[PDB]
């Protein structure tokens, strides 16, 4: 049955974007903007022509400091290459070449688009960016949906690039492996196009933690870089990607569907302005003030009520709407991170806020926190693996697919995106360090950079269907 | 604004817990530390030394247009771009006036812009350096710091669970904290580094004072969380902390089976 | 009748007092008076060896004076340990491939922490190697292909010749080819192959040297259950050389046996070299009819079959053989003792998943995180708490093990009492609180004792393990501290995931494992669950908990490690008295 | 115009490697069979039989029994040949004591080895070679130092780096530094574990405790040191080797995780960082992912592996971990000039043994033989040596130039390949004793293909063209003998006659970055090692110090390595004599035995 | 979606108690998530597991 309950969608400035929207209209299975977001991630790739040109020119192919050395001064090394030095040493050039890929980016872009195109009016796009150093490519839905995989934009672009460069410059047979290396990197010795120059926002298709986790294997730094640190837009992008991921995992089904849809609406889309209102009320305070604001808002909205008063005067609260109570805790959770990590303008404490906002909530009400254990669970694992010798890293390197933070059902990664967005540059593995190209290139896609308004407008277009 | 209740407080122990975590309750100052001794004990910066920075002042980093960010005033440390520094304290299992999880609950309720981790043997607090200094005045000088049972130590922290020494002091492998003339003094800083002059913390609280102010339950003093006969007994016959624990387990189990199962429960 | 940690049942040793030479109830100790590492025989000897090593290789190594801020390790007592319950054993005195027969009832006390470090203890390493070098297969399809495609009859006589040939080529030799290299028999004397069957007439017709005898190894009621599952089928259990898995991984086993079993079929049945039927033998062994100890792992922690990470908790439960020992069959005053099964099964359960896997695969370093895990099988602590819950429940519900109705309420009652008793003793004995100085040790121990009592008393493995997670509030709200930084990830979330059916949350405890996301990272848990699963099955009258083929496959006296008495075996390795397999003495210069 | 064959007369010792197998002229096509007493002619198999009887009695299960050989024919109906390690009589350097054995006297031969002595299962030198590769963890330290200075606020100086390395060398194998009551490992079990660093900055190198330094200036000749230091630049790289015993209880993927733990701790202790400070996570992330160099990349599900399995090691990384490129033999062995052939024939020895015995056999298939005779043929009796040098002498005379100077044309590759194939076939045809010694067609086919590739690679300096010459040997071999190798030997040879210069998705890739996961190479013996040698030799011939990764080349220039990566043929022979003491044995904690 | 839908609808249709949750999940998913595949489960696709 349709999720007909009505919600209002508010923007990050606290003003209504769209009113009376059925919850059903923001779900990934219905919303055209959310669906287009997944389609963009599947069909878009970037070609690093500058990187490809440099790898061929100097021999620094792939990653890990690899270098195929060409020695242009063999006669000056003090070695004899002929028995008894009969013949003087002569240098050779066999692993490198100079191709003007960047200077020819415009013609290369036209040739790549023609190779990728299935039919003239199919939607294939190839844009020249960074003065020719990078090409943004978006294959057509026709080519992308030929088979069943999401890697077609990556595979076809690498081969079209390799084929067109070999043809354009009429390269000899020796060039075949080297030009393939310039685009594919170490593939197929590696499953990934490792150290190559064709990049997707998605991870290699061998890397999932389980079936349906592709949309979750996206680092928080990538999300922050693509939204250019606009806190709630980063929260909306992260929450929406986690919402799509949970549908693909099979968890937005049956008696759990409403619970999952409300996590996305309330924590990710500022439904009924709860996130904004909580931050506004408690912004000048601590995590605890968000706890007080969350419980107060849940009571004001009739989501919870006093169940029983113990002899000491302590009150146990009951959830009149358990899935909505969970969703209000998820909204309070991102508000708590915005208030706490926002005051310090330092993301590290996000893992502590994830744990103690939930722990304080339970001690305050006698009701379960977000995810009936996963909120505190991930607060614990995430804290541990961001402050210990064992593994992990800084907050920005985690994702819904990371073993440390995958557990929560869609409400944990968005708080990391919020905290990293508010960070003043306190980390070494921050968005600029790990996601520079991602933010500069994919961040130009309006839907990725500003999804909130796009989701609300698309939800209003289909609001009468439910 | 809704008025928080914090946690069930049906006895002396849980009422002490509520006092510690309630920010509207003033923690009484029980000792005075000079600015030089206070900074020497922390060990990150000395009196008169300029604060180090991890990033330029907030006003120069070009924060983006972001309406939500405008609702959260940055702390003075964040505005200056101070390094985020860590202070670590350890509370003995033997009747401390504050214990580990109460530190996390108190920090999140009393201090702005924090990072904090709870471990069995220590508790970390990490904040922008000048913010951390202000927080440490509460951690070091108030009733939540008994000099013999709540100590500062950045590493080699073992001692919370060790037997007390002949003077009732908690063990410190580095011997930063010692008993001299009846007073507890820090003869080394929190990092175990030398100090020009020891930092006198005063006298430890008497045993009866410790028992009166402690936040931990202990079976040996006849005050366990779960008493003999409580297991399986009705809620009304057990401590409110146990009634709260049973409720959280029932609701996490039923709610995670089907959310609607805990409606009205 | 004192607690077992103050007085062992038969030897009457005071395990906690022996650590200090002082009453463990007294809250007083002198520190900084032990000479640092000088109090440790192993660290003192290590220091002298390190000086020789530095002189020989020209690079410094172990140097205790590097300890932070001039404080050498050993400012407090570096406690010694006693293996739990060795004085209550009365069987298992047979010689094993790793050591002469242990005298049952003899204690192992005074062990230093470094003696029970996975890096220094060959019994712990061999325990894992014996699991991963094992390959198990049904032979029905290979015999079917020989009879239907090749056209030859399979009889006890051809099976015996096949096993004689497989035992010749599994480790050392060649049979069919001229001028072929072979392995030195001394390097692979631990490699061999056997079979078992539910058909008693077939079992009696085979050369017993190649048979795992279900009737001999198990008590009648358990042999009946296992044989009913095995039925009229033959299963092969082959163990490839320990030295071979040490040069690669456990995934080598099915491939290795695929080669050698195929060759023994070709040679025992005179099949031409290159006949199409050959591919059915290797396919059957590697994929068609195979049982693995461990399943494959995903990309982040990529592993082929048979890595510790892919071993389901129930498989760790069933490879333990304490379930068929007299101690487990009549230890509870003539009755079955599921607690003996839990406390033994959790010993390799904890050591292999935490030291062998989380440490030796996913993280590492020189400590082996040894003291964390040593606490679960020494000084009768967890032993006392576990038996306390069983005696409490038997008296309260007036019934035997496995008969307390499996309600959520009864689980909560038992958990509350075991948590209470665990806290009572840590609170009343400062010396015990100091012995288990890490909060994780104390937290895991009350949770494991609670789960052991619920599992043993109800026979329900999921409910037994649910009691573990319920200990989180019980522990936290009492002490206001739990364990290490990231200890309660799984405890918090499993208070909700135990009876959840969401995609990656729901799964029976028997089939959970180190790849269940909640359990993939942290120490002090999985082994406890493993013990609980084994004990719950034992309590309800079952011979195994998850796979009868795994239980039968490890009932073998030729195994290098004695899977019946793991606590004892780890102690023997602690005494440097366990000779592992895989050493290369035969081909290296003297030493 | 060709010299006497090396397999009939070693250059200096003048040993006749083929004749020594029979005590008869190898040119005579006649032999007596069934007169050797079966396995009785083999010292190792005869001793194995007696040991087996004792083992059977002790354990109650029979094991090795030569009388089980099919239809009453014991193995040994023909001569079970002995072997001589190629070229040991031409070595003059590398006489230093190593951690595995007293100094070898250079120029001493190793002859009379039985096939079982060169079986990966019985030879600890071969096992240690692999273990030294997979227990190695390599990292740039720039980011960890940057986080300490910017985030923590402490200065990094030569003095703090020295204390960090002293601490890392204390905790990498044996001890603890920060915590009270912590377990530690017995130093005897991990004496092979340690950490060092190298840098292109000579002033920084001179400021560090030399005990923790891989000294590029001392290990390499000037021209090679200049090339490596120019790539390393003003950076510090750490090379840490975790205990051999530890990888033997798990896998090579443990190394980056293990060093992640210990290097993080040494940073915490050397810089006084509080326990639980957020900066700690940057150290482990840097070591495991941020700035790391792996010997091997991960493998897909069917052959699933984390980093550092032999299957993930690129051919060029096997080429560069070999250290024959910096030995006097490789620098002045060719009449005072560089000898790329010495580099090829040595680099292909661990290349073949590790990929075929260590990996295809000990990971993907298995059994008691180690497929030893197949691979023994490539580093014994100077057969491949003679064929490789034949091609070099032929090309130097034809093109009137030195090594690495023959134009890299397809036509030139075909000419050299035709001559080396011809010479290989001439010798196998004219010496029945040689044909019988390399009785498996794969041995003979791989050897003519490898000799052809070695000659093209050494003469043109082109690694892809050198390896193209290997595949061209398929018609040359097949159309002459009308037989090739074992059933599935020419999968890669047939397809790479076309894939070498193809750019289709999984076909195109430079030889330096191909490896055991390139689909064509993922299953069969007798190939990858040859390619590895060719890649190393082609780089050597054109004046380069390495072929694929300067960090790998520098990382293995270390005398503290258990295996001597400079002289692998010799090391494998020393293991064949049971004179190689490996690391990882557990003697210190096991009964007297 | 089919595995979760089957599990949820069977739990609801027969109003099963909490003990059934892991067992009914096992009936459809098999060894998932200890295995990446729904190994030994009862929901089958013509395609292989997405890790393969
Ligand atoms: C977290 C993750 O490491 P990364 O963050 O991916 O480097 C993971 N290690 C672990 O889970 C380490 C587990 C053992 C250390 C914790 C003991 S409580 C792994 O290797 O895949
Ligand atoms: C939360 C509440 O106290 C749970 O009540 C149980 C004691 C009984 O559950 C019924 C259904
Ligand atoms: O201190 S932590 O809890 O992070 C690690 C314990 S070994
Ligand atoms: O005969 S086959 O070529 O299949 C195998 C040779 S080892
Ligand atoms: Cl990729
Ligand atoms: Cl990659
Ligand atoms: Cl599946
Ligand atoms: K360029
Ligand atoms: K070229
Ligand atoms: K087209
Ligand atoms: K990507
Ligand atoms: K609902
Ligand atoms: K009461
Ligand atoms: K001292
Ligand atoms: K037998
Ligand atoms: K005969
Ligand atoms: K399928
Ligand atoms: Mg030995
Ligand atoms: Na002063
Ligand atoms: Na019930
Ligand atoms: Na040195
Ligand atoms: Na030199
Ligand atoms: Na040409
Ligand atoms: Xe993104
Ligand atoms: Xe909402
Ligand atoms: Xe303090
Ligand atoms: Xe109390
Ligand atoms: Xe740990
Ligand atoms: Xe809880
Ligand atoms: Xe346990
Ligand atoms: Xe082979
Ligand atoms: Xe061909
Ligand atoms: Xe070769």
């Amino acid at each position: 049955a349709y999720l007909t309950e009505k919600i209002d969608l508010y923007g990050d400035n606290g003003k209504v974007l769209e009113s009376d929207i059925p919850l059903e209209a923001v779900t990934p299975v219905q919303n055209p903007a959310v669906r287009e977001l997944a389609s963009i991630f599947k069909r878009s790739v970037a070609v690093n022509l500058g990187g490809a040109q440099k790898a061929l020119s100097t021999g620094h192919y792939a990653n890990e400091y690899i270098h195929f050395p060409d020695i242009p001064n063999k006669d000056k090394l003090g070695i004899k290459s002929s028995p008894g030095g009969k013949y003087p040493p002569k240098s050779v050039k066999v692993r490198t070449m100079d191709l003007p890929l960047v200077d020819d980016a415009d013609d290369i872009a036209a040739r790549l688009k023609e190779r990728l195109q299935v039919n003239p009016d199919d939607g294939t796009e190839v844009r020249v960016m960074k003065k020719g150093n990078v090409l943004y490519v978006k294959i057509s839905e026709q080519l992308a949906n030929t088979g069943v995989e999401y890697t077609t934009a990556l595979t076809t672009t690498a081969q079209a690039m390799t084929d067109l460069v070999m043809e354009k410059y009429d390269l000899d047979f020796h060039a075949s492996p080297l030009v393939h290396c310039a685009f594919y990197g170490r593939y197929p010795q590696t499953y990934e196009f490792m150290g190559g120059n064709v990049i997707s926002l998605l991870a290699a298709s061998c890397a999932n933690e389980g079936p349906g986790f592709a949309m979750r294997n996206i680092m928080a730094n990538h999300i922050v870089a693509a939204t250019r640190k606009r806190t709630l837009e980063a929260v909306a992008l992260s929450s929406t990607l986690e919402a799509i991921g949970h549908v693909e995992m099979g968890d937005a089904i049956g008696r759990w569907r409403r619970w999952q849809a409300l996590v996305h609406a309330c924590q990710g889309l500022n439904a009924n302005n709860v996130v904004y209102d909580l931050v506004k009320e408690a912004g000048h305070g601590c995590t605890g003030d968000v706890v007080a604001a969350t419980v107060g808002r849940a009571l004001e909205d009739g989501i919870i009520s006093v169940k029983k008063t113990l002899p000491s005067g302590y009150k146990f609260y009951t959830a009149n709407d358990p899935s909505m109570w969970n969703a209000y805790v998820c909204a309070g959770l991102v508000a708590a991170v915005i208030v706490n990590q926002g005051a310090a303008r330092a993301a590290q404490g996000v893992s502590s806020t994830l744990l103690y906002f939930n722990d304080l909530i339970e001690h305050e009400t006698g009701l379960p926190h977000a995810g009936y254990g996963d909120g505190m669970g991930n607060g614990v694992s995430f804290s541990f693996f961001s402050h210990a010798i064992y593994g992990g890293g800084s907050p920005g390197i985690f994702s819904g697919n990371h073993i440390v933070t995958r557990h929560s059902k869609g409400f944990a990664i968005p708080v990391i995106a919020a905290a990293v967005s508010l960070d003043s540059g306190t980390a070494v593995y921050g968005p600029e360090a790990t996601s520079g190209l991602v933010g500069d290139i994919f961040g130009e896609v309006d839907l990725i950079r500003r999804p909130m308004e796009a989701i609300a407008s698309a939800a209003a277009e289909i609001k009468d269907k439910f | 604004v809704y008025q928080r209740q914090f946690l069930p407080a049906d006895d002396r122990v849980t009422k002490n817990r509520k006092k510690v975590v309630d920010p509207s309750v003033k923690l009484e100052k029980i000792r005075t530390l000079s600015d030089k001794d206070f900074l020497t004990l922390i060990g990150h910066r000395h009196l008169g030394e300029a604060y180090r920075s991890v990033n330029p002042p907030l006003a120069e980093i070009g924060e983006p247009e972001d309406p939500i960010r405008e609702l959260v005033p940055p702390t003075e440390g964040a505005k200056a771009g101070d390094r985020v520094c860590t202070i670590i304290m350890t509370d003995s299992v033997y009747n401390p006036p504050i214990a580990h999880y109460t530190r996390a609950w108190m920090y999140h309720n009393r201090f702005r812009g924090i990072d904090n981790g709870v471990y069995s043997g220590r508790v970390t607090l990490e904040m922008r350096e000048r913010d951390l200094e202000e927080a440490c005045r509460t951690l070091f000088e108030t009733e939540i710091c008994d000099a013999s049972r709540d100590q500062v130590r950045q590493y080699t922290c073992t001692g919370h669970s060790c037997r007390l020494d002949p003077d009732g002091m908690m063990f410190d492998p580095i011997e930063r904290c010692i008993m001299s003339g009846g007073n507890v003094v820090y003869q080394k800083d929190s990092f175990g580094n030398p100090v020009d002059t020891p930092i006198n913390m005063g006298k430890p609280l008497s045993e009866e004072e410790l028992i009166e102010r402690t936040v931990v339950y202990r079976t040996d003093r006849g005050e366990p969380m779960t008493r003999e006969g409580d297991p399986g007994a009705p809620d009304e016959e057990v401590r409110e902390a146990l009634q709260w624990s049973r409720r959280i387990q029932w609701l996490r189990m039923l709610g995670n089976m089907v959310p609607d199962k805990i409606k009205g429960m | 009748p004192k607690q077992l940690f103050l007085e062992s049942k038969n030897s009457k040793m005071n395990s906690i007092e022996m650590k200090y030479g002082q009453d463990p109830a007294i809250n007083r100790a002198e520190f900084h008076v032990y000479g640092g590492v000088r109090q440790s025989k192993r660290k003192s000897e290590a220091w002298e060896a390190a000086k020789r090593i530095t002189k020989e290789r020209g690079i410094p190594n172990y140097n205790p004076d590097l300890h932070l801020k001039g404080a050498q390790m050993g400012q407090k007592v570096l406690q010694t340990y006693r293996i739990t319950g060795l004085d209550r054993e009365w069987a298992g005195g047979e010689d094993t491939p790793a050591h002469k027969g242990w005298k049952p009832g003899t204690d192992i006390a005074g062990l230093e922490m470094d003696d029970l470090n996975y890096e220094n203890n060959p019994a712990m390493q061999q325990c894992y190697d014996d699991m991963r070098r094992t390959a198990i297969n049904g032979l029905s399809i290979a015999h079917e292909t020989i009879e239907r495609r090749f056209g030859k009859e399979v009889t006890p006589e051809t099976i015996n010749l096949y096993f004689e040939m497989l035992n010749h080529n599994i480790g050392a030799g060649a049979i069919m080819m001229e001028h072929t290299a072979e392995t030195n028999p001394e390097l692979v004397k631990d490699s061999y192959a056997k079979c078992f069957t539910g058909n008693d007439e077939l079992a009696d017709a085979l050369d017993q040297r190649f048979l795992i005898d279900i009737n001999k190894m198990f008590p009648k009621y358990q042999a009946d259950q296992i044989k009913a599952e095995v039925g009229d089928r033959i299963f092969q259990v082959a163990r490839i050389p320990t030295m071979a898995v040490r040069t690669s991984d456990g995934g080598l086993s099915r491939a290795w046996v695929g080669q050698q079993a195929s060759l023994a079929f070709l040679c025992a049945y005179d099949i031409p070299a290159g006949d199409a039927v050959t591919s059915d033998f290797v396919f059957t062994i590697k994929h068609g009819d195979v049982v693995f100890m461990g399943t494959q792992l995903p990309y982040r922690r990529a592993q082929r079959n048979n890595s510790a990470g892919g071993i389901a908790l129930g498989y760790y439960s069933d490879c333990n053989q304490t379930s068929r020992t007299p101690e487990a069959l009549e230890g509870l005053d003539g009755g079955i003792d599921p607690v003996k099964v839990i406390v033994e099964a959790l010993t390799p359960g904890c050591v292999i998943t935490d030291q062998g896997w989380l440490h030796n695969y996913l993280a590492g370093g020189s400590s082996g995180w040894s003291n964390y895990i040593i606490s679960v099988y020494t000084d009768e602590v967890l032993e006392d708490y576990g038996y306390h819950g069983a005696i409490y429940a038997m008296d309260k519900w007036k019934c035997g093990v496995g008969e307390v109705p499996n309600t959520y309420e009864n689980m909560m009652t038992i958990a509350e009492e075991v948590s209470r008793w665990s806290q009572k003793n840590y609170d009343e004995y400062p010396g015990l609180m100091e012995a288990h100085f890490g909060g994780s040790q104390r937290y895991s121990i009350q949770a494991a004792a609670s789960g052991a009592a619920v599992g043993a008393m109800t026979g329900d493995p999921d409910l037994g393990n649910a009691a573990w997670h319920y200990n989180t509030p019980l522990c936290k709200e009492h002490y206001l501290r739990l364990g290490f930084y990231g200890h309660d990830l799984q405890d918090q979330q499993n208070m909700g995931h135990t009876y959840s059916y969401r995609s990656d949350q729901g799964i029976p405890y028997e089939l959970k494992g180190p790849n269940y996301p909640d359990f993939a990272m942290n120490v002090g848990h999985m082994g406890g669950y493993i013990g609980i699963i084994a004990g719950a099955a034992h309590a309800r009258g079952a011979a195994y908990s998850t796979n009868p083929i795994i239980k039968a496959a490890f009932a073998d006296p030729n195994l290098q490690f004695d899977f019946r008495y793991p606590r004892r075996e780890f102690g023997i390795g602690g005494l440097r008295q366990f000779m592992p397999a895989g050493e290369r003495d035969a081909v290296i210069p003297p030493h």
